[PDB]
RNA sequence: AUAUAUGCAUAAAGACCAGGCU
């Protein structure tokens, strides 16, 4: 695609069933500086919801 | 021919959790009587005349 | 040991009472508020002890 | 001598159970 040569090796090439999976990297992504922390330990809390 | 040979979940389930295949079936129970009934007019004797 | 291991001091005869950050207050549903299981194991403790000396008497 | 108070602009549920993820 970039220059529009041939490609020295030909290619598999078809069509094919594919499923999405409901594993998304937007609801997988956290990240966290400082925030809520255990009453007990003083810890932070678990759980991505939760911060 | 009973449950599916392929599925199976993965980790402390792995093998202990199956799947019944396609023409499987469960049995609901049926009364004896008539099968003794039938039995014993087919010539079956007890076990009181055992010799 | 003499000064820190005596052997009497294994049988209890006072028990310790540690403050509320060791068992803190809980709230089963917003304004009640509930307690935990030490802080319920104590009080069944306490009421057993003034139940022996309330039948001593 | 003052004057009543008639007021409140954030508190953090945690422990168990079940089902999945690599």
């Amino acid at each position: 695609g970039h220059t529009g040569k041939k490609l020295m090796a030909q290619v598999f090439f078809g069509p094919t069933y594919y499923q999405r999976l409901r594993h998304m990297v937007d609801d997988k992504i956290h990240a966290r500086a400082r925030g809520p922390v255990q009453v007990l330990t003083r810890q932070p809390v678990e759980g991505r919801s939760r911060d | 021919g009973l449950v599916c040979p392929a599925e199976t979940p993965e980790g402390q389930a792995c093998g202990l959790v199956k799947n019944l295949s396609l023409l499987s079936g469960i049995s609901i129970g049926s009364p004896s009587e008539p099968i003794i009934n039938f039995l014993e007019e087919w010539g079956m004797e007890p076990l009181e005349d055992y010799d | 040991n003499e000064d820190y291991a005596r052997p009497e001091w294994m049988i209890i005869t006072v028990l310790p009472v540690p403050p509320p950050q060791v068992r803190p207050s809980i709230a089963m549903d917003e304004t009640t508020q509930g307690q935990d299981d030490l802080t319920h194991k104590l009080s069944d403790i306490l009421k057993a002890n003034i139940n022996v000396q309330k039948l001593e008497m």
